[PDB]
């Protein structure tokens, strides 16, 4: 992901 | 009755009882292509505006069964298409109606099943299945091109007024 | 134009095959490796990039990286490379000849879907395609219309309650916990035992070890006590170099992380709790049907005894006045692919596809409205 | 043309059957439900609209709405759909083959009658039909010519004093209070206990609960005091999910709303007071006969002990010098249908019907003039 | 209804 | 809540 978690 | 079938030469083949009269269609099925625009579906649409009024039908030739079946299916097509909104939506509805499982002749759920024959061998069963599917698809494609009009993009009242005038007083349902 | 191809971009593995076959024709892991050393020999200028079983075989001199992380793509070049490899080298079928079917986890960003559709329509110019959900295909494969799906894949675990002829989009829960976190925890504990594994090659080794010598425990405390009497539970595994590793409590410790996410430090709940919450959020009447049918799928739910533990936990949590049944088909690994193939074979679905003309006239946003 | 069909469009249920039978051949509630979710699965294009026991079975994913509200129709499309369903799917009898009999509550708007007659004569082209009153059919079923009717239906409660061979249209009282208000009050009180129910599915659940575990109290204060000693009155019910609900004072609280409309906030009087006022408005001589005969009918008057409470209240209000008798047949639910069937079977009524020649001639203003 | 009560 | 909704 972009915010929260990686991906 | 008076306006019975036409365009049936003796050379025409048959499937148990029905006449495998060629129908011109861009789709695929166990039928050939006829260059002339005339065919079973064209005559059925031409005469449907009057066949409903009459209350009898003598099957002079085997094509009378094809005319009866096509008109009977057209009744349901008109009933389902009365609530149409867009030409694309009408085509979608007609297509999903063509690819269905309706009572095949010789099996329960089919009106006037006495007149029609009961297939016995296996191959003729799917032959009739494919033939009827092709007829239904062609009828759907043929109705969508005249039922709608360039203006108001709605089913014309003139073509849906016959919704309640079920042929022979009953429909497939 | 006689059949269609169904491709499942699994978080850790790729499944592909023809529409109609009962088994996939291509099963290789999603690995895109590149050389890590310099190279000296002159008689080879070979394949700066590596993909597939080739990468697995020569993993000792490559920096393996998974293109997909927890269900969301991170590197598009790697995904396009794997797509090209699967389409050409393995399947040997041109994209134009047949359409393609794609599946993705629920609650994924719209950007991924739009980019995937754009790349598929532009690069390979496929005649048509579609996007679906793995859980619904699992239902189709199972030949049922009502139940709850436990799609615990390698990257994502999610549930989607369903009822006859309709779904409940407001009761969908997605958990990031999956096989990769289990492998990381297994590495961490194997370190506490005395065996160290850091690089990706040993990551694959530990993945195989878990695949071969792991199981769930009906009771955690009883299993720990029996481990205190460690004379019948320890098992040995043979490493490629010949070294032998003895594994004891780690066999039933890592799987328990699914029911106890607090081990990794995640402030969440277990699969049993999430399924209970999802079913409770549904209407009262359909709760009975959902309890009576519980479909599970994915590669993370093959541990023996998992079904029994889930049944026991659900019955303990649920009122003890009805019957709870767990269905565990022995082919849940490829259930998604089977469901996709069956759905493609359906006559009614031949018109739901998305073609190039409508996509170009409308735009990438069309897929968003196509069945959510 | 051998028999006729009698259909009772009850505010909460529909009764239909052949003329001559002693029991109805079709008993289903008036529900016209539509899907509330989106729908994902492809192997189903099923029945955008739902009606009948089907709606009851799958009520968990539908927004149930009653077409008829307090005796007056609100949505004509739903009523036509239910009529079509009952005529074709259940009865499987064409409208042309036999005529139809319809019943409605008193003091209803003429617009409803005209619209119903026009739709029946135009859409289904029934050969003939008629419109009657439920209370008179109740008299016919009871085999009596004098009395007072307590037609407390699901939507409307009304009384119509009658005498030998004639009626008293100027002494008719209609009360909007009915089973639906009782169900709403029951939901409100069940909230005060600790159990919450909002949607229509739980509305049906509470309706069943009231149908199964409700009764009237001879003395309100004594019952409340005995409830203070709550050790022999509480009862338990099993919900579909398995949860158990304990009901105490609510069993005898909601029915008391009939005798105490002030609970809901309606500035009116109870059934006993309304019947007393109606009988008093009649002539002195017929008061004795009306007291001696008190017929009651409807689904809202099956609560055990209701007859005893009504008798006690009427005797207390009425002078204590004569005898007051309450007649409570055990088949009052279908009394209206039985009366309609008997009336249709009458030879003299074969000419009172309204035919189509009639309607061929003028807007259905003819329903009223005649056929009343 | 139109005035008084809903229906 | 006890029945319907959580609380
Ligand atoms: N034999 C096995 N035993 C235990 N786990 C396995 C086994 N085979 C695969 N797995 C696990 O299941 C995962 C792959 O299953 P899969 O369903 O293909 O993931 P995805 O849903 O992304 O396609 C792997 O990460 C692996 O950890
Ligand atoms: N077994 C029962 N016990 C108590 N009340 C009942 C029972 N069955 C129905 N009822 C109530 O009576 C109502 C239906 O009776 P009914 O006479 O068919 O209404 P209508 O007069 O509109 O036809 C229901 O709404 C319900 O509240
Ligand atoms: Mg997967
Ligand atoms: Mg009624």
């Amino acid at each position: 992901w972009x915010a929260x978690c990686p991906a | 009755p008076a306006y019975h079938s036409s365009l049936m030469d003796p050379d025409t083949k048959l499937i148990g009882n029905m006449a495998l009269l060629p129908i011109r269609s861009q789709f695929k099925g166990p039928a050939p292509r006829e260059t002339k625009d005339t065919d079973i579906v064209d005559e059925a649409i031409y005469y449907f505006k009057a066949n409903v009024f009459f209350k009898n039908y003598e099957i002079k030739n085997e094509a009378d069964r094809t005319l009866i079946y096509i008109t009977l299916y057209i009744s349901e097509c008109l009933k389902k298409l009365q609530k149409c909104n867009s030409k694309s939506q009408g085509e979608k509805e007609m297509y999903t109606l063509g690819i269905t499982n309706f009572p095949i002749p010789g099996e329960p759920g089919f009106p006037l099943n006495a007149i029609y024959a009961k297939p016995a061998n296996k191959q003729e069963d799917e032959v009739m299945r494919a033939y009827l599917q092709q007829l239904r698809q062609e009828t759907g494609l043929r109705l969508c091109e005249k039922v709608f009009d360039p203006q108001n993009d709605k089913p014309s009242k003139w073509w849906t007024c016959f919704v309640k005038r079920q042929f022979m007083n009953k429909s497939l349902s | 134009e006689t059949t269609a191809l169904v491709c499942d971009n699994g978080s850790g593995l790729v499944k592909a095959g023809f529409a109609g076959d009962d088994a996939p024709r291509a099963v290789f892991p999603s690995i895109v490796g590149r050389p890590r050393h310099q190279g000296v020999m002159v008689g080879m200028g070979q394949k700066d990039s590596y993909v597939g079983d080739e990468a697995q075989s020569k993993r000792g001199i490559l920096t393996l990286k998974y293109p997909i992380e927890h269900g969301i793509i991170t590197n598009w070049d790697d995904m396009e490379k794997i797509w090209h490899h699967t389409f050409y080298n393995e399947l040997r079928v041109a994209p134009e000849e047949h359409p393609t079917l794609l599946t993705e986890a629920p609650l994924n960003p719209k950007a991924n879907r739009e980019k995937m559709t754009q790349i598929m329509f532009e690069t390979f110019n496929v005649p048509a395609m579609y996007v679906a959900i793995q859980a619904v295909l699992s239902l189709y494969a199972s030949g049922r219309t009502t139940g709850i799906v436990l799609d615990s894949g390698d990257g994502v675990t999610h549930n989607v309650p369903i009822y006859e002829g309709y779904a409940l989009p407001h009761a969908i829960m997605r958990l990031d916990l999956a096989g990769r976190d289990l492998t990381d925890y297994l590495m961490k504990i194997l370190t506490e035992r005395g065996y160290s594994f850091v690089t990706t090659a040993e990551r694959e080794i530990v993945r195989d070890i878990k695949e071969k010598l792991c199981y769930v425990a009906l009771d955690f405390e009883n299993e720990m006590a029996t481990a205190a009497s460690s004379s019948s539970l320890e098992k040995s595994y043979e490493l490629p170099d010949g070294q032998v590793i003895t594994i004891g409590n780690e066999r039933f410790r890592c799987p328990e992380t699914l029911f106890q996410p607090s081990f990794i430090g995640m402030e969440s709940a277990g699969i049993h709790e999430t399924t209970y919450n999802s079913i409770m959020k549904c209407d009262i009447d359909i709760r009975k049907d959902l309890y009576a049918n519980n479909v599970m799928s994915g590669g993370t739910t093959m541990y023996p005894g998992i079904a029994d533990r889930m049944q026991k936990e659900i019955t303990a949590l649920a009122p003890s006045t009805m019957k709870i049944k767990i269905i565990a088909p022995p082919e849940r690994k490829y259930s998604v692919w089977i469901g996709g193939s069956i759905l493609a074979s359906l006559s009614t679905f031949q018109q739901m596809w998305i073609t190039k003309q409508e996509y170009d006239e409308a735009g990438p946003s069309i897929v968003h409205r196509k069945c959510f």
